[PDB]
């Protein structure tokens, strides 16, 4: 057997190599980006935001994120799916953004995912799962991003249950908001410190 | 065969997220203890990515960015296999790299360093495995540099990478260094991994056989990632 | 004799209170220092407890809660002696002690594991050392068991003791373990102790010329206490 | 020479072994509880009750108390006690109880201890010795109990006066009420965080 | 390729038919050496056995008598490869187990030790090989048991095993131990074996990597069986 | 290279892996056994018994047994035969028993096997591959069966002409008998002492 | 205390009945094994001797048989402790012992060898353990001797012992020989136990302290015998 | 914990240390013999004799005996012996003797033994423990002698049942005869080959 290769920090220049756009390099025909919606990706559009604080509250202005998710329907664009079920044709289900290196902002473009199965025939609330790299992390912090107005399915999501202190529960839910005719959900990610968000070993 | 969850990542077999040697991880870690989920279709799916949308010369960081010349510096062939845990090759995951110039200067707009910026050279590139797990390309040596930890810290020469692959679990950047490099008993980021065998499974190894005459020298570097388990009774995953 | 102090307790013979690799630490251990304080008569008493009160099967686990049968095991017999840290022995001391059963499965309403329960075994039992610091009992070997520190962690078999002796000061709760387990090594609880002679002293070693024929196996296993200096000039404690 | 036995967490089900009664196993016919006032026990009886907080200020619902004090004329009943004086012959002056598994808290029907002697000749105000175990707790926690009604004793005990940083010396005081006709005091333990309670090597 | 005799059976990494050490091996050896044979067709055939009798859980021992419950005990699962000893994969081999329940009682008429019997337990199971020679089962894991050859013999914590697959000279019985177990370096069947090294190959390793999250341990076995030569001159079989 | 996995006893409860009903357990819908002759099985239907006796001359009550054989054309039910020969098609070719308790005896109902080449370009006369298996024994003992009216082909058979000392060469005989209407063939073996059976290393 | 069986012989502690090298054991060891029994009232009891029968002189072999003069040879005291396998004194054993002459020459009708015969030795004594298992008798060194197994056998000076203790389990024959003989490492007969270690047990060792001046010097042996178990629980001897 | 000593042959002169009288040494006042039965001794008075043979069918010569045995209500002389009954006070129980130079012969005087509690609540039959030291063998040979007269005893004590090869329990048994007045019971004692004596690790 062999171990895994140990990780490390993806350093401050990080998006030389995962957004080179963002450091002013144009070397690609195609890039990879935060845009998950397609002329004709199924489902309610949403903008998902928010910023990443460090332990004195100020916001990592280097920060990348990527999100995996699954389509309007809970299927997700893999082969690794199993549930025997078609997805959506013009949805790859992950995207990739960085901070804005003045304010610390970030966005993705999405969709809202459906509900996906859980072990042991239960079922997952809807949720976006998110990971984040960035100069001082050693090791990318796994998180996820659930829906504040979808309160029933997350009291039964077995995942959240898991946590065993509940108060840390409500740090992974995104608070739904609707700029004239747009739904925006915000999530803001404090890595250390008062209301820390719950990372995960996953 | 019926595929199981991923291996549990051992936590000791890479460094903590607070290391108190690495300045910045100071703030930016949290206190609180990760909370281990049990995995679901969550965990062992991840996206594919198309070869039919990446450049002829996406994986050539010698000429994906010549303008008018060659860049300076050391030519080098990197190659290697990128296998899981249990040795099966990992198939067409995402490899994507990044590195500093010949000069150890980034491209970047937040690097300053006064090693000088090289017009013909950009510093990234990607390209998927084989089916044998198998990956190439080709670039300049990277020059170590300073960086501000304690005022005078240099880190020995990498190249930093990235892989997608077949599960969100595996999600891994990391860097490799080269064979005989003397700043790699110095690094802080390199001693934050605990183990002296795992800090040496990040150095890429002289492969004189594979060196091109009159041309380009050439390093080995292989790649794990965590592996799954089969499954032959119950298959709780969904 | 007139007692003076007992010895003062040697931190680094233990596990310090926060140690990230038991998760459950992280929240639970104080931020703050231990005030060491000089000892009064509070924590050199400690209470009494008769044999009196006590049941006869109180330090048989094979058979005391045993209704329509025999519980389902490895038959043992665990026997030593607890002796104070200058070789004394510790006379009519409190032991108790709980485990699992042959699954892994503890009877506790919190612990749900798949592990199957045993209607013919309980757990736990008591008795107190004789006057050679000597203690035996019989039960059932316990099965390792996973639970989630990690999320595929798991404990080697062990039985957890408790003992209240002479002083409040000698007050301590452990567990000890069996000769040969494989899952020693890799016990994120057992390695919070720092030094490698110190997890060895929670083993229980076989004992082979004490096994009953057709019967029984048997482990021995001894504790160390805190012990007291003698005073021969000034006696501050009151 | 020989080392000391290594302490390791009880652990959540730590009540099997200590608080059969708890863990709904029925095998002792003596079992050992937080009631120290018997018929004829001299002194006046007080509830003490409390929980024990984390560091989220969440209540541990597994962690286990026990106290040892002397009796009302502060002596202890124990062959340990060098007072030649005879302690109250109806007193254990040692319990156990477990914190509630729903709200976490714990109490014990004691009396009120009378003054020990302290080293040197000196006077120790009233107290009552507590220690704590649960899972997440390598080694049991020491501390002591004060009470608020004895600003007078409490002024002069050598322990308290120890401590030099002062104002951690209120965590130690317990607050008297009185429950129709009942005397109470709350005694809520921090283990970590703000107003931490004071733990000590003894 | 045309098919030779298999290799000679090497005597010295096997025990011999008389071992005074165990008893009952005394009135049951010959007396004569065995008489070596040239092989013919009769040695190298063997009889072949359709996956369409076995049942779905004829390779679960956990399961394959549970009547209203589960069998108290160890969860694990056992896994490995059978091999010739040139490391051809050994495919569709019939391959039976049987063992002590947790307490180390068979479930046969004539065992009457006192170990608890459990109704949920039968102790037996069968499967063949894949087309890698993999072969897993789960199952209870075994208690060590009392014996009666010296009078306080103990066994350590064993599964039998069988094997009939291409030819009828491979044709092999044996048994597997746990990796650990402390009782391994005093029995006296296992002791018949005269070499160190061939007294390891019968330890079954702990496989970390396999545990299943709060589920089941799991143990890896390879098994090596007598392999034939190929032939490219004369063929004298027939 | 590799060494073949060391042998060990089959012990004396070696029937609950092999002949389960013989231990008392059902957990097997198909159960391996001693009977050989499937309803199309062509042949001469024939009765093979008797019992194993130790060095006392007591009988093994405790011996599993497994015999291997041709069918009557003298064509093994293996891949490995390259004969280029149809084989009976309801023929397995293979069963095995165990001792009773009680008495010691066992027996294989089967079919009387055809004569199967030797090595280069012989014969080798009627017999029938035996293993057996018991505690107290370290690797099964192999042995052959002939026939005793098949004494021509016998005299030329290869490998009992390979035994040197000739008077051997009787102990592999079994008698031929006939309870009325069967043909039954005794064949006792005895592991040790007069007129020991031979034993071959295969 | 109630007494259980005594620990099971460990026969790998002791020569084998059948040992080729000491010719007189072939035609007087049994061939068949010998048979394990549980202990019964029988084998854990046995005889007692009163000191009141001995005679002053019965360890004083330097004087027990001398008519008119003293014994010719080397005078020395011989002393040690019995004790069981669990470290208890053995008390109020009877230890008996015999020896040849300083010629090596035995008292005995059937030796004939030229050694010289020394009318006032007789070569035999007795007594009986003290309450510390403690014992002394004195004597003269015996000399070596030739005896026919190979027709230059030699055999080492050795005491002859025999003990009757507690138990008839216990019941043991045996002998000792002296520091730095060079014999020891050529006798068949020595030869015939397993290990070095259990060799070296049964060699007496030079106890200079204890010499008397101008006068004898003096040996420390101390011998082993089996030990009983002590029982807690079921008590199924009677 | 320390390991038995290992034993050694007693050698041919085995008689100086343990039967002086026999190798013509007197030394001793009160010299070790035979006869166990005294004056005042209660019960039958039987003689027990044979001869020990070795593996030529030829008598050992210089073979050493003891026996050790109850009395005659099965209880033995020994602080060892629990039942809690009054032993006969005029027997020691145990005996030594040596075989006749000339003929092997060797005897005992003896009273027959009671009937001595077996394990778990049993009865053992009538027996005598015997141990055979002699030149040629390693460690002391332990048998027992049961009466065959006391068939119905034999025929359920524990440990004749425990031997699995009944054919050899009738070497245990010696054989009642009546030399005008006297009872004799004769047992022989085969150290190896046909009909070997039972010998036992005890
Ligand atoms: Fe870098
Ligand atoms: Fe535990
Ligand atoms: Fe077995
Ligand atoms: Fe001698």
């Amino acid at each position: 057997e062999l171990k895994e290769t140990p990780s490390q920090t993806g350093g401050p220049y990080v998006h030389i190599g995962l957004l080179p756009k963002q450091a002013n390099i144009e070397v690609f025909e195609h890039n990879l980006d935060n845009n998950l919606v397609q002329d004709n990706t199924q489902g309610q559009r949403i903008r998902l935001e928010g910023q990443v604080f460090d332990g004195l509250g100020l916001p990592l202005r280097d920060v990348l994120i990527e999100i995996w998710q699954a389509d309007t329907n809970g299927v997700y664009p893999s082969q690794a799916d199993t549930q025997g079920k078609q997805v959506d044709p013009n949805f790859l289900g992950w995207g990739r953004t960085g901070a804005d290196f003045g304010t610390g902002f970030w966005s993705f473009n999405t969709i809202k995912p459906g509900a996906v199965p859980g072990r042991k025939g239960s079922t997952q609330a809807p949720h976006i799962s998110l990971i984040i790299f960035a100069r001082g992390i050693n090791i990318g912090l796994h998180t996820r991003v659930y829906f504040d107005d979808e309160a029933e399915a997350n009291a039964k999501d077995p995942v959240l249950n898991s946590i065993e202190w509940a108060t840390r529960r409500q740090t992974l839910v995104a608070k739904r908001e609707e700029r004239d005719g747009e739904v925006v959900y915000r999530f803001d990610i404090r890595i250390q410190g008062e209301n820390e968000t719950v990372f995960f070993d996953i | 065969i019926i595929w199981g969850a991923y291996a549990q990542r051992n936590t000791e077999d890479h460094p903590p997220a607070y290391a108190p040697g690495y300045k910045t991880s100071v703030l930016r870690s949290p206190k609180n203890a990760l909370i281990s989920i049990a995995e679901t279709l969550s965990e062992v799916t991840a996206p594919h990515f198309s070869a039919d949308k990446f450049g002829p010369k996406d994986n050539d960081l010698i000429l994906n960015y010549a303008k008018d010349g060659l860049p300076i510096g050391e030519r080098v062939i990197v190659h290697g296999y990128v296998r899981d845990q249990f040795g099966r090759p990992v198939k067409n995951a995402l490899v994507e790299v990044w590195q500093a110039n010949a000069s150890g200067r980034y491209r970047h707009p937040n690097d300053q360093y006064i090693g000088a910026m090289d017009p013909n050279f950009g510093g990234c590139g990607r390209m998927l495995t084989d089916d044998n797990g198998y990956y190439v390309f080709r670039t300049i040596k990277p020059g170590p540099y300073p960086w501000r930890n304690r005022i005078n810290e240099w880190s020995p020469a990498h190249i930093h990478f990235s892989l997608i692959a077949d599960g969100w679990a595996q999600r891994l950047i990391s860097q490799f260094y080269f064979e005989g490099d003397t700043l790699i008993d110095s690094c802080p980021i390199l001693k934050t991994i605990p183990s002296e065998q795992q800090r040496r499974a990040l150095i890429a190894l002289e492969d004189k056989s594979n060196f091109i005459e009159a041309d380009s020298r050439c390093y080995r570097f292989d790649i794990t990632l965590r592996g799954r388990r089969a499954t032959y009774f119950e298959n709780d995953l969904t």
